[PDB]
């Protein structure tokens, strides 16, 4: 399907 | 007085349940009138509020969490190979609700991916979600009911009740140190 891609930046604990 | 029923502690905010002490504490953990706490991973935040208030809380205090409109998206987690305990979070908006998409790399290493509804347990039951990892003629899929933020995800994750994979599985699907998770939400 028509799929928006989103980049997610990591967070370190 | 043969015996007595006691009101739920959250009776003030509208719980009409009345119960014998034996199972008061049992009800009061399940109770839906219990305030909602912050659903972000990393509890540096200790906010509480009503369900109506949650989305606004994230919008004010967690501005870096970003949202996508759609029932089919790609959650592209970047820098997947970072060592130690890492979190990735984003929000998916569809069917009038907001969903929290979470990936958690734990230290040993193992990855855990899960979806929670910003809504009630009963609402969460109306939905299904698919998580899927894709590579050349290779696909790993997880399908389950999303958890209500009321319940949270911590015990699910401990029980491996979600998509689980290790760093070596990650490499079969990662491109340039980034992993693309296909998240799809639907009603039922
Ligand atoms: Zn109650
Ligand atoms: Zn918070």
């Amino acid at each position: 399907k028509l799929r928006p891609v989103a980049m997610v930046r990591p967070w370190v604990r | 007085a043969n015996s007595v029923l006691f009101p739920c502690k959250y009776a003030s905010s509208g719980c009409e349940i009345t119960l014998p002490h034996t199972e008061k504490a049992d009800h009061e953990e399940l109770c839906e009138f219990r305030p909602y706490s912050c659903p972000c991973p990393g509890a540096s935040c200790k906010w509480q509020g009503s369900l109506d208030a949650v989305m606004p809380h994230l919008m004010h205090q967690h501005k870096s969490i970003c949202t996508l409109q759609g029932e089919d998206i790609v959650f592209l987690a970047t820098d997947i190979n970072l060592p130690g305990a890492v979190d990735w979070v984003m929000m998916q908006s569809c069917f009038g609700f907001h969903f929290m998409l979470v990936l958690e790399k734990q230290e040993k290493q193992q990855f855990f991916a899960i979806v929670q509804l910003i809504g009630t347990r009963k609402q969460a039951e109306n939905f299904a979600y698919r998580l899927e990892l894709n590579g050349h003629r290779r696909r790993l899929t997880w399908e389950a009911t999303p958890r209500s933020i009321h319940e949270g995800i911590a015990t699910a994750i401990m029980n491996s009740d979600c998509l689980v994979f290790d760093t070596s599985i990650a490499q079969l699907f990662a491109e340039n140190g980034n992993l693309g998770i296909n998240v799809t939400i639907s009603m039922c």
